């Protein structure tokens, strides 16, 4: 209530120094590190650690709430920490914010597995548009 | 300190003492592999990343590496998860070229 509220506000820090800290603070319910790591971007290794140790819905819930906008770049994250695929699509399926499949795509060519976004699918295809 | 974790096993990769630095890996390392896990096989030292990029899991990379290590079988094996096309081709134009037709042909199911 006090300690992240200047992580939001503040940014004079080292926050790679902080981040560092953060990840040699186990404090054990971190979600500053969801801010200030993403504030300053180490989070694919960020999410990579985070499932190796853990990761359930934090950065999922963040960048659902906090931000929608970060989706495909952490979606890319996503499956270059090779993991699974129903979490997203349901994302997408559920309320998303601000997105573009033209970017997905893109993305998850690279990651040569488009197969299901069929909801997502409406939504371009019914643009005059797989 | 995290950089003398990075150099430390880095010097053991260099002086070669490979399994009490692995099992040194069960310890919280908190190092920072890919970039000694790279240093490794940039030296060449190899072998040895081999062990780093399996207990980091670093796909793609560790198979890469397992193949520059000359381990083909098991490099194959983490390959088949990663379907980097990367080895094969390689392989597969080398023998096309070569006008060869085993090791393309084996490798070639990645294609």
């Amino acid at each position: 209530k006090e300690v992240e509220r200047i992580c939001r506000e503040s940014n004079c820090y080292d926050p790679e120094r902080v981040k560092n800290f953060l990840k040699e603070a186990k404090l054990t319910d971190q979600l500053p590190l969801i801010i200030v790591c993403d504030r300053f971007d180490f989070v694919h290794d960020l999410v990579l650690y985070l499932y190796r140790n853990n990761l359930q819905k934090y950065i999922e819930i963040y960048v659902q709430k906090v931000n929608p906008s970060r989706l495909p770049v952490v979606i890319g994250g996503l499956l270059d920490v090779d993991c699974s695929e129903d979490v997203i699509k349901n994302l997408i399926l559920v309320v998303r914010g601000q997105f573009s499949t033209d970017e997905l795509v893109a993305e998850v060519e690279k990651r040569n597995r488009l197969k299901l976004l069929l909801p997502w699918l409406e939504a371009r295809i019914h643009e005059g548009c797989t | 300190e995290s950089y003398v974790e990075t150099e430390l096993i880095f010097a053991l990769a260099k002086t070669n003492r490979l399994a009490e630095l692995e099992e040194f890996i069960n310890g919280p390392n908190n190092a920072h592999i890919q970039q000694v896990g790279d240093r490794c096989y940039d030296e060449k030292m190899y072998d040895a990343a081999k062990l780093l990029y399996n207990n980091v899991s670093n796909f793609g990379r560790l198979a890469s590496t397992l193949v520059h290590l000359g381990e083909y079988q098991a490099a194959v094996d983490g390959a088949r998860k990663a379907n980097s096309t990367r080895t094969w081709k390689e392989v597969c134009f080398a023998c096309v070229d070569g006008k060869e037709f085993r090791l393309a042909q084996m490798c070639g199911l990645h294609i």
